[PDB]
């Protein structure tokens, strides 16, 4: 079964900067997607970006487009979200989750991360 | 964003008895050259990633037992549960899958209680 | 090798190179068909063309 390992918690300075690591197993890395939500506590997740590894194909929200970035590392089949200009507001939890494609149509997402608490 | 709007927001009932829930989207998820409805249900439990129940409005998941019966295309839908159970208390989100539809939304939730 | 059989040609380059063939059906990467060696082989799913009909 696939496994994704998120990041340990951050304290971050306002308009500071944070990368996030999810490392990912158990499945093929290079060609499934990956997205990244931002879950405030109490609040439901919000999408932010999903990026493709066999590709780099990158597309973020529109509110996290300037804010967030994306990029992977195929050695390691491990994600990454860099996030920058860290207000609070910023003060979330995030999750990674790998999507669930069957018959090549997508059934949701059907594996996640533990989560990642930024301060 | 295609607002998905899921009725009704939570209930209540005793085990053995039959439950419905809907799920209305702003927009047809149904796609006219293949006639599928890009809805998709899901089982989502406290403290556990969310289950995929029920796709394309209609179709249960190899896990998912019979008494669970996905219904509704086009803007509406529904999810009905022909013999409720204990187990099945969960909150149970119903999310589009159209691609052409970006992005993904989910709707209000409905909450299950026995 | 886990690519296969690895030889080169005159030019030092790579000879029969495996090859995906990826459609964007409503904006996603969905194999269609695979190329060998020397032959194409189309997988069991469907391809849509910009227009209506797949043929």
């Amino acid at each position: 079964q696939g496994q994704m390992q998120q990041s340990g918690a951050e304290l971050v300075k306002p308009g500071a900067s944070v990368k996030l690591s999810c490392k990912t197993s158990g499945f093929s890395f290079s060609t499934s997607y990956i997205n990244w939500l931002k879950q405030k506590p109490g609040q439901s997740l919000e999408w932010i970006a999903w990026i493709y590894a066999g590709t780099d194909g990158t597309s973020y929200n529109q509110k996290f487009t300037d804010k967030a970035q994306l990029t992977v590392d195929t050695s390691s089949s491990t994600a990454y979200m860099q996030f920058s200009s860290l207000t609070t507001d910023d003060s979330a939890i995030y999750y990674c989750a790998r999507e669930g494609i069957y018959y090549g149509n997508y059934a949701g997402f059907t594996y996640w991360g533990q989560g990642t608490l930024v301060t | 964003d295609i607002v998905m709007t899921q009725s009704p927001s939570s209930l209540a009932v005793t085990a053995g008895e039959k439950v419905t829930m809907r799920c209305k989207s702003s927009q047809s998820l149904l796609w006219s050259v293949n006639q599928n409805n890009y809805l998709s249900w899901y089982q989502q439990k406290q403290g556990q990633p969310p289950k995929l129940l029920i796709y394309g409005a209609s179709i249960r998941e190899s896990w998912v037992p019979d008494r669970f019966t996905g219904s509704g295309s086009g803007t509406d839908f529904t999810l009905t549960i022909s013999n409720v159970h204990a187990e099945d208390l969960a909150v149970y989100y119903c999310q589009h899958n159209h691609g052409s539809f970006l992005p993904y939304t989910f709707g209000g939730g409905t909450k299950l209680e026995i | 090798g886990v690519t296969g059989r690895v030889e080169f040609n005159e030019d030092g380059d790579r000879k029969f190179a495996n090859y995906s063939i990826m459609n964007l059906q409503n904006r996603k990467l969905v194999q269609v068909g695979i190329y060998n060696g020397t032959h194409v082989i189309p997988n069991d799913r469907k391809i849509i063309w910009p227009g209506g009909e797949t043929e």
